[PDB]
């Protein structure tokens, strides 16, 4: 079921301006998941509707990423996968040992009282964020406000290798049209190989695998005239299946550009309001699973990053979830 | 054997990264403009 990731990428489309959109929606669904634990009533209903859980208990949502976690990990030693989460609270507060413990033992959370006002607090945050995605994301937070009480945060990283690689004396210097219809000029990667390739009306499909072929990139590529908003308002888990089930072995003379992008997102502004989460993000929010305290969500900050190239691909994404007073 | 399909990203493109025995999708996104 990956209604969240298609919901989260046409909602962050919707509401970003950039030509550029990047996403992990297992990196936010990590992190509000660990923050869900917290929540009662109203504010947990609302997390549940956005994350596309409702109906699930839980224990059952946290099995599950517990379970999704493990297999991700070990899928394919030729791939590196990193699945990291830490939670930081502020020194002196009584956080509830219930919802630790559920943290560490379903998310490997790790968990660590800190006094915000250190001048070693944001460094030790963005350190962390940095040893977990080989220093793609360096920075996830520029300052912590007076009153932050938590911070819930996810960090996903991906290296892979192509099964076919590409070779960099083949890179061309070709011309690339971009969305707002000026062309630029880029470096056209270009191999003939053996990929997954499918058709519809719109789009062609390519399938390019890494390492051992548990990890792939898909691409949706429109054809002339069709347009990349108009395959993500369509695409949904009913689309997504059509595409992976009509995808054959195909020779294919694949052009692709060498491409980085990095992301930065507020969620918490329009996004996951949009999904349907509002109370976590008022003063009215209850999270007694977490502390006493009458705590809410003030950012949900998301991150990513990719870079694309003869080699494979690095990926990664961190999405932290600040809490305050 | 077979004559290739000519498959060219010269204009903007969706693309995803997923894992096919849990069947999730770890990124998604789209490119409009490519930077180095
Ligand atoms: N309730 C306050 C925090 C405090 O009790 O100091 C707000 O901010």
């Amino acid at each position: 079921d990956n209604a969240f990731a298609f919901d989260l990428l046409q909602t962050t489309r919707k509401h970003v301006t950039e030509a550029n959109v990047f996403i992990s929606p297992l990196s936010v669904s990590m992190a509000l998941n660990m923050t869900l634990n917290g929540a009662a009533g109203v504010t947990a209903d609302e997390m549940k509707t956005a994350l596309r859980e409702t109906g699930y208990t839980m224990e059952d949502i946290n099995e599950y990423s517990h379970s999704l976690r493990e297999a991700l990990l070990k899928v394919d030693p030729s791939t590196t996968i990193g699945m990291a989460n830490s939670i930081w609270y502020k020194q002196g507060e009584l956080v509830k040992e219930p919802f630790i413990l559920a943290n560490r033992t379903h998310y490997d959370a790790e968990v660590k009282a800190v006094d915000f006002s250190s001048p070693a607090t944001l460094p030790a945050i963005n350190g962390w964020c940095a040893q977990k995605t080989n220093d793609k994301i360096t920075k996830i937070l520029d300052y912590i406000p007076g009153n932050a009480f938590m911070y819930l945060i996810n960090a996903v990283y991906f290296k892979g290798i192509w099964v076919t690689q590409f070779k960099k004396s083949d890179t061309k210097r070709a011309p690339f049209r971009k969305a707002d219809g000026t062309t630029q000029e880029v470096n056209m990667m270009a191999q003939k190989s053996t990929f997954g390739y499918t058709t519809d009306e719109c789009c062609q499909y390519l399938e390019m695998d890494y390492g051992n072929k548990a990890f792939s990139m898909i691409v949706m590529l429109p054809n002339e005239g069709q347009t990349t908003r108009d395959v993500i308002e369509q695409l949904d888990n009913k689309h997504w299946s059509m595409i992976i089930k009509g995808i054959r072995p195909t020779q294919v003379s694949l052009r692709m550009p060498r491409f980085k992008t990095e992301c930065k997102y507020g969620l918490e502004k329009k996004i996951l309001p949009e999904m349907g989460m509002n109370v976590p993000f008022t003063e009215t929010a209850d999270f007694p699973g977490i502390t006493d305290a009458a705590i809410f969500i003030s950012r949900v900050i998301h991150k990513t990053f990719v870079q694309v190239d003869e080699e494979g691909t690095e990926a990664a994404a961190v999405t932290a979830v600040e809490m305050v007073k | 054997s077979t004559t290739p399909i000519n498959f060219h990203i010269n204009k903007p493109f969706v693309f995803a990264i997923r894992e096919k025995s849990t069947g999730v999708i770890l990124f998604i996104g789209e490119i409009g403009e490519v930077k180095e």
